[PDB]
């Protein structure tokens, strides 16, 4: 039933995170890349978007910017999960909007909990 | 004496982090995934995850002997070793082990002879099976994003009493002032065309250094946006 729109341009990180996310019951919709990801938002709104930043095409500060852009999106969670590790990468996905930043590797728990904490 | 760059040390220690980081964090979420998941894991979805860790852990293997095996060029400690093989069955052997990267980044990977096989030469077939690996990876790291046609071409030839391999790609090129570079150790072009894909500026010196201790040379060609070719020359 919760639905949520997974970013990364790694097939095999979304498939053990989609994993992950359906063990819950959640449905998972799948970006490659930001672009496509916008694109997919006008299918659906999800109730949760978690967010790769190094991506072709289009990175995931750039996504959370737009994301900003329209009143429709700005108000969607994101969780950002990524192999950047600076405090500064941090700071600026939280003030660009992202709800909170989880850096790779990850544990799969830690991240479903916080997952949840932000469908509740 | 002015060889090199301590800013260069730097941004090679944060990119082997960087490249390092991607296998280990499939691995450590896959394994904890089976771990915290046995009652939902069907066996052939078990059997995948288990595979998952297997491939990704030879990856970060293959990082790890590019270290290493830079250390030993670099330290002058790897002795080659040489003896007759046929390149047309080593190039078909290399193109072979690339394929699965390569479709993941839908790259199409070719191997066409001018001349008629074998091809035959006095190489250390291992040393030579990692030049055309380290050619053939590059081709697919630096390919064009959003492309239908994107390839990697192997190309034999002999010439000038050697053997002459190209390797063309369609991809993303490189900038003019880059070719006088690109070969140097901790050297990656860093453009907004190059920020997600991950390396070390190492495979190129590794390179470079086993094609010189066969005596041979290596060199480049490449437009900005069309692609580029790789020439390396071995005596036979
Ligand atoms: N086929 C290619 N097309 C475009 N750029 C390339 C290609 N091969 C190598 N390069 C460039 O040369 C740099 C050095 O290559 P290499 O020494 O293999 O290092 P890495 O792949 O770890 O950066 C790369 O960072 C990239 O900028
Ligand atoms: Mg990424």
């Amino acid at each position: 039933s919760k639905k949520v729109l997974l970013v990364d341009d790694s097939a095999v990180l979304r498939k053990i995170v989609s994993f992950n996310l359906k063990k819950e019951g959640y449905e998972v919709i799948e970006a490659e890349n930001g672009q496509i990801a916008l694109e997919k938002l006008s299918e659906f709104t999800p109730d949760l978007i978690v967010l790769d930043i190094m991506m072709p095409v289009m990175d995931g500060f750039t996504v959370l910017k737009k994301l900003q852009e329209k009143e429709e999106w700005k108000r969607i969670p994101v969780i950002v999960l990524t192999a950047k590790g600076g405090e500064e990468d941090e700071s600026l996905a939280l003030s660009l909007g992202a709800r909170k930043v989880m850096r790779k590797p990850f544990s799969p728990s830690q991240f479903i909990e916080e997952v949840k904490h932000l469908l509740n | 004496r002015l060889k090199r760059i301590d800013r260069m040390k730097t941004e090679f220690i944060a990119n082997i982090s960087h490249e390092l980081r991607t296998p280990l964090t499939a691995i450590k979420a896959y394994a904890e995934t089976i771990y915290n998941s046995l009652g939902e894991l069907d066996l052939s979805t078990l059997k995948e995850f288990l595979e998952v860790i297997i491939d990704q852990s030879n990856h970060l293997e293959n990082l790890l002997n590019e270290l290493l095996d830079f250390s030993r060029l670099e330290r002058k400690s790897l002795q080659i070793n040489r003896e007759k093989v046929d390149l047309c069955d080593l190039v078909e052997s290399a193109v072979n082990a690339i394929k699965e990267f390569a479709s993941s980044h839908n790259v199409n990977v070719l191997f066409e002879s001018n001349v008629p096989c074998p091809v035959e030469a006095y190489i250390d077939p291992t040393r030579i099976r990692q030049v055309l690996l380290n050619l053939l990876n590059n081709g697919v790291k630096y390919s064009k994003k959003d492309a239908p046609d994107k390839y990697v071409k192997v190309i034999l030839d002999e010439k000038d009493g050697g053997v002459l391999i190209i390797v063309e790609d369609n991809g993303i090129g490189i900038p003019d002032h880059a070719k006088d570079r690109i070969f140097e150790q901790f050297y990656r072009v860093d453009s907004s065309l190059t920020y997600e894909v991950p390396g070390t500026g190492l495979g190129l010196a590794i390179t470079k250094e086993i094609v010189e201790l066969h005596g041979g040379r290596i060199w480049v060609e490449s437009e900005v946006g069309k692609g580029s070719r790789f020439f390396v020359w071995i005596p036979k």
